[PDB]
């Protein structure tokens, strides 16, 4: 047998569990939609000047594309089987992966440009213009849409006996191809952006702390003045650590789940509730509601 | 028609005391911050003291600390200065001054080029 | 039609020119110079330079490390300042020069700085404070002819802080005087306790060379604070 | 000295009594049966973009189609307001420009500021280029306002407490008007163009005869600096804006103040004033970032124009009466109708 | 001698001003009302015009 993605059979208490799942998902969907619409409308009034506030548009668009896969999942959870057809089983996971990869890479690019523009604006050099933004967005979308083809090519509907009904599952041609895709995707879409984010925010913190010291080392205000000067940098220290750890808290479980699935397909000793997979996905769908706050909370 | 008229002053033996009273008309007295300035023979204009819109913030120059006090009656539209233990170097002409704008905490009112909202001053002489 | 196409072509040419001009306007830094007649701000202008009758304003241009500074000085105006000072609400910084070795017109400088700090249209603008003519201050303190306590009585009980690190070679009396005078200005600086804008003080002489570098570094710090506040991080 | 001061006091008291012996009734009493104008609502038609920094002044042409604006980045732009096409963009020599004007014949424009100089620009050149033709010099303080009378005569007011009338073709002042004590902030020309009025940052206003060069009447009543002034359409009244958050209607024949426009909420000063074609509305611009529309005969606010982001600094109404243009410190012009 | 000149100029200007004719407030108020009521039907801002005659629509 093979893993029943999104497909599991409920016992006597099907109604209660189904109601809980549908309520959770519809609430998440509504809140995320409202948040991203408000953020888009708010950043749409900036026709006056914006250089660092252009990729945030791409981020919010990716979130609104990501949150769109709720209804199909709800249908499959309610009707307990694949009753949709090959097209949906070909499109769903591909669209979800495209949206996720876009979100991650956009976060990385925003942080890197903030860090690099704190410096070259201080050196009086021309900032990146329309051409740089166009090239960057084109490369990001192209790589995202080329690196996730197997989920649209190899996902298919077959009949099987659920641990007989029809299920959407994934068939690979060879083990090396599957393992290579898993390893390369994980390493080039989760690890490198994390390093970039952490390094950028760490060096911003270093420079700010170094700048705050010359007010006493060199200019030498007083001993009772340096307290009266800042009184407010704790907000910056809190915000930087918050933005640094949110990425690694709210995007790791799905990677762990992917690795567990591959291990199961390599060793048969494991067993996992499909409800666990559903709940992991429902937890990941909260990024689409959290992102438009952490990047606008102090506005 | 803004008007600021002074009263008091005169001749005082050293170590004496006296009082300066200024009456204001033509504006709502309570919205404005008020000052006392003075001009000494053969010198420019100098700042002496100031009081804010209620009386909760008072400031003096270093040469008159512990000697001169200022007060403000908003009902009687009047500004007061009390002088104790005078010196021969306190002989001058005294003007009362008003800030240009209301609801504000800064001044630009020491100039010679005929600042508009200022009085004609009184003479205070200390010698014997 | 047949005429409207020419009008749109005209407008497009004008827009192209405007874009090319914005490219260079957004890249220079503007500074406003302030002081009094007994100061030495003209010497600062002359030192930084090699690096019409009834004219109302003067401009001086220089560059450091391929960054371009335009410094503006006010020429022939009247005594009052509460009207033409509003034109300068978007400059990067205000450079304020004070003659620190007279003891008689130092209260005027305090009052002027205190009135600039609190103006409604100049609440976001930072100030770089130069305290010129320090050798005269050293000689005057060492002479003993005039006493500071005659104008600031609270100097009669000011002790130099223990954690302070003096410059080598100083006589402790001179260091007392210097530290007291600088504290008198930083006290007004921080009494708001806001964080929008800051005051950077220095001690400079009549023959000096590193003033341009000081302005460069303080401008760098100012630009950094703006960049942090722009990204919503603070 | 003392006798002269006493005589001045006696003359002031006599003038005060002569004024007070005329207020037999108030403007409100005469106008207690006037139907109100109700609510007034206006919407932006065009938003004009292109300046790089804040805007200090604007002026409408006589054709009611083309307008001129001046910004502090050092440029002077001439727009067509029907299609938002830029007809002209002239670069200046000094960037601290405070005023602008538009010749009634449509051939010239002018500008000035902290450089103490008034510059004249010729638009109708056979070579198709705009070039400086005249620089007028002789003031010893910054320039506040300037207004053409015809193609050859121009009247200016400076921040050295003076106003002047200039002959452009020769280049020399022909008369100087003196008597103010503070910096002159604004002036305005009469419809017949034989008198003007001036308000000058010492809480007083004056009426000047152009030809003779002396002062006819002086008007007091405010209590801080005066920022704007303009004529009522028939040329027998004028409105004043100040820094104590109050506008005031003054008359010329009764020789005293007629009306005060204020509210207990406003604690910010007025930066611009202008009337309407029939005089039934008075429009004002504020430091609160929004403009106010007042009924001018009953002293009841009747509308708000509230679409700007920063301080509102200039305000204008066309000669036929179809649109209102506002300009502010965020570098955007707007047209309302 | 600045005080003498200033005082003399002020006295002469006040004397020049204090000898002018004045009318009552009622006549001026009536004239202002008359001008406003005579030109009421031609102020577009007070009486909006149809969208055909409006060039900014
Ligand atoms: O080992 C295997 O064969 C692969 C297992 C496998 C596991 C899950 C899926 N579903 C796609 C899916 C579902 C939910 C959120 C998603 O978002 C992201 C995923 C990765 C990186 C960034 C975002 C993707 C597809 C395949």
């Amino acid at each position: 047998t093979r893993f029943p993605f999104f497909s599991d059979v409920k016992g006597d208490h099907r109604l209660v569990l189904a109601a809980v799942e549908t309520t959770v998902l519809v609430l998440i969907f509504a809140v995320s939609l409202l948040g991203n619409v408000c953020a888009l409308v708010l950043v749409a009034r900036r026709r006056r000047r914006g250089a660092t506030a252009c990729l945030v548009l791409n981020l919010f668009c990716a979130d609104l594309l990501f949150i769109s896969a709720i209804p199909l999942v709800l249908a499959v959870r309610w009707t307990e089987a694949w009753l949709l057809g090959p097209v949906a089983c070909h499109l769903l996971f591909y669209v979800m992966t495209l949206s996720g990869s876009v979100t991650i890479l956009t976060l990385a690019a925003v942080s890197l440009e903030r860090m690099v523009c704190i410096v070259h604006l201080q050196r009086g050099v021309r900032g990146p213009g329309r051409r740089a933004r166009a090239v960057l967005l084109a490369l990001i979308w192209g790589y995202s849409a080329v690196a996730a083809l197997p989920l649209c090519v190899f996902f298919r509907v077959v009949p099987q006996r659920l641990p007989e009904i029809s299920i959407c599952t994934l068939i690979w041609p060879t083990i090396p191809g599957e393992i290579s895709w898993d390893v390369s995707f994980v390493t080039l879409n989760f690890l490198v952006p994390g390093l970039v984010i952490v390094i950028s925010y760490s060096k911003i913190l270093q420079i700010t702390k170094a700048s705050r010291k010359r007010l006493t080392v060199s200019l030498a205000y007083s001993e009772s003045h340096q307290i009266r000067v800042s009184q407010q940098d704790f907000r910056l220290f809190r915000t930087l650590f918050l933005l640094m750890v949110s990425f690694f808290i709210m995007w790791s479980p799905i990677i762990i789940t992917i690795l567990l699935i591959l291990i199961q397909n390599f060793k048969q000793d494991l067993v996992i509730w499909p409800s666990l997979f559903f709940w992991v996905v429902a937890f990941t769908f909260a990024n689409s509601a959290l992102n438009p706050i952490l990047y606008n909370m102090t506005l | 028609q803004v008007q600021l008229q002074e009263s008091g002053g005169g001749l005082v033996q050293p170590g004496g005391s006296l009082r300066l009273s200024c009456a204001a008309s033509g504006f709502t007295f309570s919205n404005y911050k008020m000052n006392w300035v003075r001009q000494a023979p053969g010198k420019g204009l100098e700042w002496v003291s100031d009081i804010s819109q209620s009386g909760a913030s008072i400031s003096y120059t270093g040469s008159v600390k512990g000697r001169f006090t200022i007060s403000r009656d908003n009902a009687k539209n009047t500004l007061y200065l009390q002088m104790n233990s005078l010196k021969p170097e306190d002989t001058a002409v005294y003007y009362c001054a008003r800030c240009p704008a209301p609801f504000t905490r800064d001044c630009f009112d020491v100039t010679s080029t005929t600042y508009a909202y200022r009085g004609q001053g009184t003479q205070v002489t200390v010698s014997s | 039609s047949a005429e409207d196409k020419a009008a749109v072509e005209r407008s497009k040419m004008i827009e192209k020119q405007l874009q090319k001009d914005k490219q260079v306007y957004r890249r220079t830094l503007r500074l406003l110079l302030l002081g009094a007649d007994n100061s030495g701000k003209s010497t600062i202008v002359k030192q930084m330079r090699i690096y019409v009758k009834t004219s109302g304003i003067f401009e001086t241009k220089f560059q450091v490390d391929k960054v371009n500074f335009h410094m503006f000085d006010v020429g022939a105006q009247r005594d009052e300042r509460r009207k033409w000072i509003q034109c300068f609400n978007d400059v990067t910084a205000i450079i304020f020069v004070v003659d620190s070795s007279d003891y008689n017109r130092l209260q005027e400088a305090l009052n002027d700085f205190k009135s600039i700090w609190n103006n409604r249209w100049l609440r976001t603008i930072s100030v770089i404070l130069f305290l010129n003519k320090q050798d005269l201050l050293a000689e005057k303190v060492l002479a003993g002819k005039s006493k500071i306590e005659d104008y600031f009585p609270e100097f009669a009980r000011y002790t130099t802080p223990e954690d302070a690190t003096p410059e080598p070679g100083e006589d402790p009396r001179v260091t007392r005087a210097k530290y007291f005078i600088r504290k008198e200005f930083v006290d007004i600086s921080t009494a708001s306790g806001d964080g929008r804008h800051i005051c950077y003080p220095h001690f400079t002489c009549s023959v000096d060379t590193e003033n341009a570098r000081r302005i460069f570094n303080d401008c760098k710090d100012i630009i950094l604070q703006m960049n942090l506040r722009e990204y919503n991080l603070v | 000295l003392d006798q002269l001061r006493q005589e001045a006091e006696q003359l002031k008291n006599q003038i005060r009594d002569a004024r007070k012996a005329c207020a037999d009734a108030t403007l409100s009493q005469i106008t207690n049966n006037i139907d109100p104008v109700g609510r007034i609502q206006m919407r932006t038609r065009r938003t004009l973009r292109g300046h790089l920094a804040k805007i200090y002044a604007m002026h409408w042409g006589t054709d009611s189609r083309l307008l001129v604006s001046a910004s502090q980045d050092g440029k002077l732009i001439i727009w067509d307001s029907y299609t938002t096409n830029k007809v002209h963009a002239i670069p200046l020599r000094s960037s601290w420009v405070m005023t602008c004007a538009y010749a009634p014949s449509g051939n010239y424009v002018a500008c000035g500021g902290l450089d103490n100089i008034c510059s004249i620009y010729n638009l109708k050149t056979r070579e198709g280029n705009v070039r400086v033709s005249r620089e007028l010099a002789g003031h010893t303080g910054y320039l506040s306002c300037c207004r053409f009378l015809d193609d050859n005569q121009i009247v200016t007011s400076s921040g050295d407490t003076t106003c002047a009338l200039w002959d452009i073709e020769t280049g020399q002042q022909t008369t100087t008007f003196t008597g103010h004590t503070g910096d002159v902030m604004s002036l305005s020309l009469a419809p017949d163009t034989r008198l003007f009025v001036s308000g000058a940052c010492d809480a007083s206003a004056k009426l000047w005869d152009v030809r003779e060069g002396m002062c006819r009447q002086t008007f007091t009543g405010h209590e801080s600096d005066i920022n704007a002034i303009c004529f009522f359409p028939n040329g027998n009244a004028f409105a004043t804006g100040s820094d104590d958050a109050t506008c005031r209607l003054f008359d010329l024949r009764a020789d005293q103040e007629l009306m005060t426009y204020s509210h207990d909420n406003i604690i910010c000063g007025i930066t611009s004033v202008s009337f309407s074609k029939s005089g039934r509305l008075l429009l004002a611009g504020y430091d609160d970032f929004n403009c106010n529309v007042w009924d001018a005969l009953k002293a009841d606010r009747a509308g708000v124009l509230a679409g700007h982001d920063n301080r509102v600094s200039c305000l204008g109404v066309t000669d036929d009466g179809m649109a209102v243009a506002t300009g502010s410190w965020d570098s955007f012009l707007k047209i309302w109708n | 001698t600045a005080s003498i000149a200033q005082a003399r100029k002020l006295v002469e200007q006040l004397k020049m001003e204090a000898n002018i004719d004045r009318i009552k407030v009622s006549k001026a108020a009536a004239d202002l009302m008359a001008y406003c009521e005579a030109h009421a039907k031609e102020d577009p801002l007070l009486t909006p015009v149809p969208a055909s005659e409006n060039p900014f629509r």
